[PDB]
């Protein structure tokens, strides 16, 4: 029917929802709202880091969709408050919305780490949102001495596609190799183990050296290694237990919450990040608005541009059936988050959910998913890396359109 | 239980919204014989063919939803993935094709929805019929005993020219 649903945020998640929206009914006016041009995706940017990647390739824009029957109003938005369903936006617009569907991403929380600033960033940069992030830290690792270390420090707790640090430093390795087995990624970390971890491992072994220490790749564990409330333009960090690491590039990647319009809103709750209804994803707290992906709270899904996706469409159903008829129904999501280690050598953790007997809670399939056995052949390696691209491809011409 | 496409719109990531992958190796299942589908996908299950994610995928969904799906998919219509074949070698593959696998691979392999069963190849994703290949030679795939012996003994009486031959020939079908 002609409904307006507004999406705030047209990024994997909102522009998921957006297109499978108009693509599910051609006759609801939906509009995006996003400040940018360009979607540069993260999902693939560390391959640019690795230098084999061009920043061409992971740029994308909404022409797709748009020309999709979606109207791409650029634009941040500002408040949103519901009761009488308005959107307000930085420049003077409010559009009505049947239903809304907010997907913001991360709020990076730069104060986390006494030191670092929003304007600290252009500096000692965390490219955990990509395009110009991305850049400045390939210009320091060409820029680099060759001798120079690297350090890269994961927040902990809940964060943004968890391999993302340690397929950086994967990544990073593998370019600094271009400066001679004589250079290091020191990783400074938040946590005891981590995500594909044993993998990750195995593979460094295999690659950069690792047990040898004559190696090329150092982790250092946490919470005492957390890169705390301290580095300084003196281009050094201290962690939690007060070491002064010194180093010529530092990547800090500060803790991450809902983003900025999630908070305004209301959507947020005592962590900081949105709760959510599990079969259809409206929010908890207020209704008739919809919450994806990364800025909610969805049991053991990654915050992964996977998860997000497949949200969206569990969200695009939930809305538009829901928005001009009758019952939704059950759903199923799925994640993957793949890591290149080396163009050769790749690993994918994958996962298969289902809402867990009744009501709010998702929960994986037994006995399924998993991640790319250790003892894992030649050929798995070397295939997973093709299936890492096809991946990519795919989910970036599934979701704009 | 969800429906077909609520299971099926989750693949869409790794080979194409309805089945159709773009680049550069994922394999397209649109158009897909539904039995075909089963077999393949219980099968990964099972292990018995050598995947790098897909038992891990399929392990967690069962024989019904392997059929809402396949019933999901064999409507789509397949695209034939736009690649590069070899012109010179386009040639040959046909030739090679009538005389070695046209016996099961329906005209060119093509996905003919010809009621039932076919080995959809005909603008397959190269790199993967490549691997598929692999599976085979090396004995991680059942694989049937005339598809056999017509590969195996008769296929390479002209080599691995053969086999470029007939990946050259499957990608010009586009
Ligand atoms: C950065 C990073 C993340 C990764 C990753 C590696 C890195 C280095 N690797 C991944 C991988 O291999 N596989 C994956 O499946 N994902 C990976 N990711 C995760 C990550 O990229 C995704 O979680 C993420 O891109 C998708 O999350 P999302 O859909 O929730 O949000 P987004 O960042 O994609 O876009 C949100 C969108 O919202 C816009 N916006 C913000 N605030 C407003 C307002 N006020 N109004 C309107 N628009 C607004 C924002 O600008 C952004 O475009
Ligand atoms: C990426 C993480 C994948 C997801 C999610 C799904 N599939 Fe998949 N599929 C993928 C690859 C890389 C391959 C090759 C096999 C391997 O693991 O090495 C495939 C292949 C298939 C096939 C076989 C097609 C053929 O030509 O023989 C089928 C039947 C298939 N995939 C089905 C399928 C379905 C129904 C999924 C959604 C639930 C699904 N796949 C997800 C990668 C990925
Ligand atoms: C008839 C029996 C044959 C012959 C003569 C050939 N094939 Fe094909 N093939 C056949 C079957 C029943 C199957 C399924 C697997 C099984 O044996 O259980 C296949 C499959 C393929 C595939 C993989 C398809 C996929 O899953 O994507 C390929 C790439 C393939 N066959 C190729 C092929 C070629 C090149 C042949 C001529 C030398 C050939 N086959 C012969 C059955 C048969």
């Amino acid at each position: 029917a002609g409904r307006k649903v507004v999406v705030v945020g047209g990024g994997t998640g909102g522009a998921t929802a957006a297109k499978y929206i108009k693509l599910a009914d051609p006759s609801i006016e939906v509009t995006l709202i996003e400040p940018n041009t360009d979607y540069y995706t993260c999902y693939l940017s560390n391959e640019v880091i690795g230098g084999d990647r061009k920043l061409e390739s992971i740029k994308h824009g909404y022409d797709g969709l748009r020309a999709h029957g979606i109207q791409v109003v650029h634009d941040s938005a500002t408040g949103i408050d519901p009761d009488k369903k308005l959107v307000k936006t930085a420049g003077g617009a409010e559009f009505g919305y049947d239903r809304c569907v907010v997907a913001p991403g991360i709020e990076l929380i730069y104060d986390k780490i006494e030191g670092y600033s929003e304007e600290a960033a252009a500096k000692l940069p965390h490219a955990w949102k990509a395009g110009e992030q991305t850049a400045i830290l390939r210009k320091q690792l060409e820029d680099m001495a060759d001798g120079g270390t690297v350090v890269i420090a994961p927040p902990a707790a809940p964060f943004r596609c968890p391999p993302g640090p340690y397929e950086r430093a994967s990544q990073v390795a593998y370019y600094l190799k271009a400066h001679k087995p004589m250079s290091k990624v020191i990783i400074l970390d938040s946590s005891q183990t981590f995500s594909k971890q044993s993998q990750f491992s195995k593979g460094w072994e295999r690659l950069y050296g690792f047990g040898t220490e004559n190696a090329m790749i150092e982790w250092h564990p946490g919470p005492d290694s957390a890169v705390v409330k301290v580095d300084g333009g003196e281009m050094m960090v201290e962690t939690a237990f007060g070491d002064e690491f010194k180093a010529d590039v530092i990547n800090l990647i500060p803790p991450q919450r809902a983003g900025k319009i999630a908070q305004i809103a209301g959507l947020t709750n005592d962590a900081g990040w949105c709760p959510v209804d599990i079969k259809t994803f409206e929010s908890s707290i207020h209704k008739g608005i919809h919450v994806i992906g990364d800025a909610s709270i969805a049991n053991p899904m990654p915050k992964s541009g996977y998860s997000a996706n497949s949200q969206g469409k569990v969200a695009a159903a939930a809305v538009v059936v829901l928005l001009k008829g009758e019952e939704p129904g059950t759903p199923s999501y799925l994640n993957t988050c793949y890591s290149i280690l080396a163009p050769a050598y790749g690993i994918s953790v994958a996962a298969i959910y289902r809402p867990n007997a009744d009501g709010s809670a998702i929960e994986s399939v037994p006995d399924s998913g998993g991640v790319t056995p250790v003892d894992a052949p030649d050929w798995v390696l070397e295939r997973e890396v093709q299936y890492a691209y096809s991946w990519y491809n795919n989910i970036v011409h599934d979701t704009f359109g | 239980e969800p429906t077909a496409e609520m299971l099926t719109n989750n693949c869409a990531g790794c080979h194409g919204t309805h089945g159709n992958s773009v680049g550069p190796a994922s394999p397209s299942i649109a158009q897909m014989d539904p039995m075909v589908f089963v077999e393949v996908m219980e099968g990964f299950k099972s292990g018995e063919i050598a995947s790098t994610i897909m038992g891990r995928i399929a392990k967690g969904y069962s024989t019904a939803d392997f059929e809402k799906m396949a019933g999901y998919f064999k409507q789509q219509t397949y695209q034939p993935a736009k690649q590069s074949f070899d012109t010179a070698l386009a040639d040959t593959g046909a030739k090679l094709h009538d005389k070695y696998c046209e016996k099961c691979h329906v005209e060119g392999g093509k996905p003919l929805a010809d009621e039932e069963d076919y080995h959809i190849l005909a603008g397959q994703w190269t790199p993967y019929l490549q691997y598929a290949m692999s599976d085979f030679r090396e004995e991680r795939r059942p694989m049937e005993k005339k598809m056999a012996s017509k590969l195996r003994e008769l296929l390479k009486a002209e080599g691995d020219a053969g086999l470029d031959a007939l990946f050259a020939f499957y990608a010009s079908q586009q």
